RNA sequence: GCUGUGAAUCCGCCGGGACCACCCGGUAAGCCUAAAUACUCCUCGAUGACCGAUAGCGGAUUAGUACCGUGAGGGAAUGGU
RNA sequence: GCGGAGUGAUCUACCCAUGGCCAGGGUGAAGCGCGGGUAAGACCGCGUGGAGGCCCGAACCCACUUAGGUUGAAGACUGAG
RNA sequence: GCCAGGCCAGUCCGCCCAGGGUGAGUCGGGACCUAAGGCGAGGCCGACAGGCGUAGUCGAUGGACAACGGGUUGAUAUUCCCGUACCCGUGUGUGGGCGAGCGAAGGGGUGACGCAGGAAGGUAGCCGUACCAGUCAGUGGUAACACUGGGGCAAGCCGGUAGGGAGAGCGAUAGGCAAAUCCGUCGCUCACUAAUCCUGAGAGGUGACGCAUAGCCGGUUGAGGCGAAUUCGGUGAUCCUCUGCUGCCAAGAAAAGCCUCUAGCGAGCACACACACGGCCCGUACCCCAAACCGACACAGGUGGUCAGGUAGAGCAUACCAAGGCGUACGAGAUAACUAUGGUUAAGGAACUCGGCAAAAUGCCCCCGUAACUUCGGGAGAAGGGGGACCGGAAUAUCGUGAACACCCUUGCGGUGGGAGCGGGAUCCGGUCGCAGAAACCAGUGAGGAGCGACUGUUUACUAAAAACACAGGUCCGUGCGAAGUCGCAAGACGAUGUAUACGGACUGACGCCUGCCCGGUGCUGGAAGGUUAAGAGG
RNA sequence: AAAUUCCUUGUCGGGUAAGUUCCGACCUGCACGAAUGGCGUAACGACUUCUCAACUGUCUCAACCAUAGACUCGGCGAAAUUGCACUACGAGUAAAGAUGCUCGUUACGCGCGGCAGGACGAAAAGACCCCGGGACCUUCACUACAACUUGGUAUUGAUGUGCAUCUAACCUCGAACCCUGAAUCGGGUUUAGGGACAGUGCCUGGCGGGUAGUUUAACUGGGGCGGU
RNA sequence: CUCGAUGUCGGCUCGUCGCAUCCUGGGGCUGGAGCAGGUCCCAAGGGUUGGGCUGUUCGCCCAUUAAAGCGGCACGCGAGC
RNA sequence: CAGCUUGUUGGUGGGGUGACGGCCUACCAAGGCGACGACGGGUAGCCGGCCUGAGAGGGUGUCCGGCCACACUGGGACUGA
RNA sequence: ACUGCAGGGGAGACUGGAAUUCCUGGUGUAGCGGUGGAAUGCGCAGAUAUCAGGAGGAACACCGGUGGCGAAGGCGGGUCUCUGGGCAGUAACUGACGCUGAGGAGCGAAAGCGUGGGGAGCGAACAGGAUUAGAUACCCUGGUAGUCCACGCCGUAAACG
RNA sequence: UCGAAGGUGGGAUCGGCGAUUGGGACGAAGUCGUAACAAGGUAGCCGUACCGGAAGGUGCGGCUGGAUC
């Protein structure tokens, strides 16, 4: 772990992870997303 | 049937493993193989419920006929005596005069090429499967079922046997290898005679890595834990745990079974 | 409200602050019902002993932007010939 | 610090599935052959064999010591072992 | 382009601006398959929220699947072009053949699998070499085969080598959910000591009358055009035969695909050749031990995989080099102290210091030799010694490796001898040189006595690597089986597709000799005679 | 005499010129002791500890050399810090350690390279200590709760004499069949068992650091302990 | 005084000061014959060792020495180690 | 004291000796000794004799005489029969 | 060699009954047990006793002897399987092949040791009771190893005639 | 080249001393028991095991170098 550092960027388990349907299939992630909405977030 | 390693290192000095000389065929037979994949102790929530399991050799399950209901009178041959890694008795392919590929546990004195029969007629033999109301008392026996049908559950591991204690009305009566006497319906099926391989409990694993490769993980004691991690935790230097001896979970060491247990009617007398 | 027990149909049943009698009041265990009440994302029309660019919205300006965070989230600055 | 609701295992801990990697030397287990030994064996000597959380040692993975760094080249590194 | 940025400057730039640039039936993915896992019709469970999960459907890091060599641009190329292939599908003709043929529900087989270790046969690569082409370096020598360069070419297709793989039929059939001629099981005849079939590394042919190449003529020194020889050896893989063989125990995915069976479909078919066509979607530029990725930076850190030549070397160490890159982004000076990094040091040699911390020393190969103790394996590379370079001879067959011209025999990638050249290793004898022969780089200090921990391992990422943890072994307790235990309100799950020789918990911690006394306290286990007591009943 | 021994460098022996460490013993064990294992133990250890050989700049006791800095020049160009400022020293004095006050003394103004005594230098609203708050941990602190467990009652029935039997509630992760085309789910049907038990609801006793919220005084020549 | 920090022992390095002097220097008295001493007075110029043990200060010991002094300076000295 | 022996055992050709001889040497084979005591450890000069004893034996090796070995300790040649 | 003969000679497997102990139930009540005398202890929660069933282990009464067999140690419930020796007779065979035996090898009661089973009864240790001046004993009450089994080790006995 | 002596090294082997510790023998009118000899007050011995201040005790097998009928 000498030298390696926390966010080893890889699209794919971003967007599993945090992605818009994740996000969406639970209350809690589809609360995040209205949320961004009504704050007005580009990005949801 | 154990053959030990010479301590050519200090892995292996006191180790010993069994000879395999039962063995034939090293390889299983593929129709009769499914696929089997590691837990690592963790139940449906992908949680720790059993610890200290994991790694261990990759494995292969073998499907064993602890039915043995669909087959009375047509004969059986002991094709095959095999490894098995997932039970500690090896296991017998038998081929069925009607064509039929089946695995059982190998009994002692099933060697290969001899002849096994299933139901009321069958001979008092190793490897015969008969209900225990054809099986007479006094006689070892294993694989029995504990519900008609329900499938072999008792007296299966290397070894182990059930003898036949009597038969009075309905239910026979007999001793578990634990020592148990139970009642179960007479027309609970058992094949006749001892579990093979009796000799597998004598086995000394040398090394820490061998039982790794059997599956089992670290096991770390209460006494040098912390308190929140365990009840026996905390201490300045080694103690006792400071209190009478209980679980992680704080349990005291005691009688588990449920006293009202459903099963306590053909429970006779529990074990010593 | 849940559990158990468990009625009666007016010569019934309920309430009147334990309870009883008298007296008074009312008809539970079906439903529906406007108005007066609450609120303002939004649309017009006004207003201010409100602010006036470090104030007033975070945002007069790329503003939920840039930027920061894996993420939930956080979140600016910048007006005047 | 306390609570509610969410976000996180792209770091790390463990596990699961599926792949990959480990220069080069050395030692010489079982087993297997031949011979001796006796009636037969034990056993022994030679070969063969190539075992081992085996040895030395790169890559790789670590991080024992030490010096340097210590407003660093670096919010944990470098040199030499 | 140069006012920001680049640790200076900058005409330069990964900076700024504009334009351009990424071409696939075969490559990597999808349209194919599934693993772990995810989601999950209905469903079960749960006050609600929701949890779990069946069918199913996703999900590569794996399985299946058809392309090579060369050329070309400023920027792409297994994509464009050339040459030559292969795969799937479609249509149209011709020829003759069968009136079989297709079977993809399902069945069955295969797919299909670990680790370790070679050996043998090979090949790539590499080193020479026949041969080819260029050069004459005004220094002492050196005119030729001295020196320098070349001494090449794939997929595909054909033939089929070594080595491997196989008994062949006939009959029955209670099993494979129905069926089966398939598979499984059983039975019988022939031969076996044999032939036959399949696969088949390498090698050969073809691809190749092509491409490429050393080099040569003229040449805004662009672009052209021409273009030799290419043989035989040695060595030799991390690659192929090999998904093999052997050994081992810890016993080593699935599904599709493919083959086959029948269920079923079926009046039309299969097959050949020729021609003409259709081959989709996404990526493709550029950076990749990085200045373009993760570290706020053009950051001494980190980043998985592939290739990786020569000489010396055991080696992917190391030293110097090749191909190929680079001098990497502040410089120029200057013998201050001092600091850092290295180096050397008389005499002494641990007197230093908490402590030999650091350094020094040892270090390689071969041959001798090696103690207490031991669990018989070890200890051990114990310790302690000796030899080591070059030249010559032994030496034409010294020896061992690989095996050519020309002679003999069942006609072959065949066999017997035969030994050329080419490499390898060791010894002995003689000589020669230096201070020194392990030559530089590289490269164990050793011994003795205690304590603790048996051991390999693990641990406080970022002041602790230990005597701590783990461990094999031991014992005790629990657990009779949707066990006990655990996660969940439950359903359900793990335990375990396990069944007391098993699983869980506890303590101890290899092994040897052992493990004494106490059941008063507190737990745990069992018992229920009596006392006490809740709700309920009673009243 | 120990990873345990306070006294203690115990005593004796060995090792050294000299040994609070080391080794072997003694036993007077403050306060060893048998699976929180006892005593040993080959092998093993980047463990701790003691000795020897070799070796050396560790040292006697330093010297010299090269390089990177330091230094000079040119370019770019920060930082922590900062109430001020033409910021001496002595002996004093003072919130008791003075650049800044007293009395003396010393000192031309300004740079450059060095050193590190002071500026109670810088850095982090001291980690120690105490006081207040918090957190987590423990338990025979308190009070609860989960879990586990008890009985009553509902689900819950029949027959005989609480007991036994029965089966029809209910239960079954026993079996077969169907939804089902693909199903180790689920449901239904049948069967094989169990069976008014179990489980569950309500009520109820027990148990309950498993969990949770908290409390756990003050005075005190610091706090604790003691005392009050 | 200092808790919005005054770094704690020992060692090393560098010192500096006092004298209550260990040596060297000068003296008085002596139970000073001499050699040596004892004691007191004056005297701070210089000197005042290297090792073993211990973290040590201290102390003991070894071998010397003319002697192996005692103290202060934040028990001097960690922006010096 | 159970394994001792590599010029050790033998042969050939040589050398060397007064002389045979592993006495020595080059090469070749792998033999020789030993439980009847090899190898080793301890002790010791040996003998005709002397002492004793009935003898066998036991003790002893002094005078004499014979043999051997040595000449401070250890190693080597020369002359000369 | 052949014919006969006696035998607890050995090994393996299976198997029989008495008795002891324990468990389940029936009866049944206040003792049981034990000693020189007691107590510890067991029981009143139903002991001892008695009946029935069952589990398990060990040893095999009567035969049984003064006997038989085996080299010795040792060997007996029964059956079966395998197997050793001995004795007699014939004189068929060989024709001294014999005896002993340093060393050596094997066998070798019991105890003990290792691993794994088993464990009724007994019973080192241990504990309590008693006795006693004390009682680390003899006696009593319990009781672990062991005694049993398999396989190794041990290699010793008044292994004695 | 061989070569005595010498040097280096690791072993072998024979002795001495050694804190401390173990048994043996002989001594004295000491202390604790009474184990054996009689049935020695529990017959004694053998091997073995465990235990105990000490003789000894006990278990298992054996013997008579003891008893009983
Ligand atoms: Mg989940
Ligand atoms: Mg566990
Ligand atoms: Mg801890
Ligand atoms: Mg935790
Ligand atoms: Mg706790
Ligand atoms: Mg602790
Ligand atoms: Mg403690
Ligand atoms: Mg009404
Ligand atoms: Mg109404
Ligand atoms: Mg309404
Ligand atoms: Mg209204
Ligand atoms: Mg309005
Ligand atoms: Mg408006
Ligand atoms: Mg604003
Ligand atoms: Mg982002
Ligand atoms: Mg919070
Ligand atoms: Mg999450
Ligand atoms: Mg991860
Ligand atoms: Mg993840
Ligand atoms: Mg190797
Ligand atoms: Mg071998
Ligand atoms: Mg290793
Ligand atoms: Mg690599
Ligand atoms: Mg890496
Ligand atoms: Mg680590
Ligand atoms: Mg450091
Ligand atoms: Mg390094
Ligand atoms: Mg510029
Ligand atoms: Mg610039
Ligand atoms: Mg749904
Ligand atoms: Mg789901
Ligand atoms: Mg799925
Ligand atoms: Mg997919
Ligand atoms: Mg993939
Ligand atoms: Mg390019
Ligand atoms: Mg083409
Ligand atoms: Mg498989
Ligand atoms: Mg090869
Ligand atoms: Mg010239
Ligand atoms: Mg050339
Ligand atoms: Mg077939
Ligand atoms: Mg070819
Ligand atoms: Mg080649
Ligand atoms: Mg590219
Ligand atoms: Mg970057
Ligand atoms: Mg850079
Ligand atoms: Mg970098
Ligand atoms: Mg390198
Ligand atoms: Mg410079
Ligand atoms: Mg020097
Ligand atoms: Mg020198
Ligand atoms: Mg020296
Ligand atoms: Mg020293
Ligand atoms: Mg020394
Ligand atoms: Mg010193
Ligand atoms: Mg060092
Ligand atoms: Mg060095
Ligand atoms: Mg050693
Ligand atoms: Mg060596
Ligand atoms: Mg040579
Ligand atoms: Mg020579
Ligand atoms: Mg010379
Ligand atoms: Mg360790
Ligand atoms: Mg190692
Ligand atoms: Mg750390
Ligand atoms: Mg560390
Ligand atoms: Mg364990
Ligand atoms: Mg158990
Ligand atoms: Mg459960
Ligand atoms: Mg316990
Ligand atoms: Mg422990
Ligand atoms: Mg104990
Ligand atoms: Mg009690
Ligand atoms: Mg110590
Ligand atoms: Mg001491
Ligand atoms: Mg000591
Ligand atoms: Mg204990
Ligand atoms: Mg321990
Ligand atoms: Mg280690
Ligand atoms: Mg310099
Ligand atoms: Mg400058
Ligand atoms: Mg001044
Ligand atoms: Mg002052
Ligand atoms: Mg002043
Ligand atoms: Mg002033
Ligand atoms: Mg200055
Ligand atoms: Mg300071
Ligand atoms: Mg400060
Ligand atoms: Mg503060
Ligand atoms: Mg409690
Ligand atoms: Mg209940
Ligand atoms: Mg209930
Ligand atoms: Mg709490
Ligand atoms: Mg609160
Ligand atoms: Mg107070
Ligand atoms: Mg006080
Ligand atoms: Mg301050
Ligand atoms: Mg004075
Ligand atoms: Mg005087
Ligand atoms: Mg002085
Ligand atoms: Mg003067
Ligand atoms: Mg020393
Ligand atoms: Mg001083
Ligand atoms: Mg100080
Ligand atoms: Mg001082
Ligand atoms: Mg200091
Ligand atoms: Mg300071
Ligand atoms: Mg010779
Ligand atoms: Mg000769
Ligand atoms: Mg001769
Ligand atoms: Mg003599
Ligand atoms: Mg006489
Ligand atoms: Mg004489
Ligand atoms: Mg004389
Ligand atoms: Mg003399
Ligand atoms: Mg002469
Ligand atoms: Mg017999
Ligand atoms: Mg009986
Ligand atoms: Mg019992
Ligand atoms: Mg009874
Ligand atoms: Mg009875
Ligand atoms: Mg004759
Ligand atoms: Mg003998
Ligand atoms: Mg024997
Ligand atoms: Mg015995
Ligand atoms: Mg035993
Ligand atoms: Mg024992
Ligand atoms: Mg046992
Ligand atoms: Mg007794
Ligand atoms: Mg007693
Ligand atoms: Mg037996
Ligand atoms: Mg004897
Ligand atoms: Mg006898
Ligand atoms: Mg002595
Ligand atoms: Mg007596
Ligand atoms: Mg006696
Ligand atoms: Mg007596
Ligand atoms: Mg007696
Ligand atoms: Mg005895
Ligand atoms: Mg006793
Ligand atoms: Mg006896």
């Amino acid at each position: 772990t000498k030298g390696k550092r926390t966010f080893q960027p890889n699209n794919r388990r971003r967007a599993r992870v945090h992605g818009f349907r994740l996000r969406m299939r639970t209350r809690a992630g589809r609360s995040i997303v209205s949320s961004r909405r009504r704050k007005g977030r580009r990005t949801l | 049937a154990i053959r030990k390693y010479k301590p050519t290192t200090p892995g292996r000095r006191g180790a010993s493993v069994s000879d395999f000389a039962e063995i034939t065929r090293s390889t299983p037979e593929k129709s009769l193989v499914r696929p089997l994949h590691g837990r690592g102790g963790r139940n449906a929530h992908g949680r720790i419920t059993t610890r200290h399991k994991g790694g261990g050799h990759k494995r292969a399950y073998r499907m064993i006929d602890f039915r043995r209901n669909d087959k009375d009178g047509v004969n059986a041959k002991v094709a095959h005596i095999e490894y098995d890694p997932n039970r500690t008795a090896r296991i017998a392919l038998l081929h069925y005069l009607d064509g039929e590929k089946r695995y059982i546990i190998a009994p002692n004195g099933l060697s290969q090429g001899d002849v096994v029969e299933s139901g009321a007629n069958a001979d008092i033999k190793p490897g015969n499967n008969l209900p225990l109301r054809n099986i007479p008392a006094g006689t070892l026996i294993h694989a029995v079922e504990l519900r008609p049908g329900g499938g072999a559950k008792l007296a299966r591991s290397a070894g182990s046997s059930i003898q036949l204690l009597g038969k009075e009305a309905s239910y026979a009566s007999l001793r578990m290898p634990s020592g148990e006497i139970r009642r179960v319906d007479v027309r609970c099926r058992a094949t006749v005679g001892e579990v093979g391989n009796a000799e597998q409990a004598n086995i000394n694993w040398g090394k820490a890595g061998r039982m790794r490769w059997k599956g089992k993980r670290p096991s770390v004691r209460g006494v040098v834990m912390n308190p929140v991690d365990h009840p026996h935790g905390g201490g300045e230097g080694k103690t006792s745990g400071g209190r009478h001896p209980v679980s992680p979970w704080g349990k005291p060491e005691g009688r588990t079974r449920n006293a009202n247990k459903s099963s306590n009617k053909f429970i006779v007398r529990r074990r010593r």
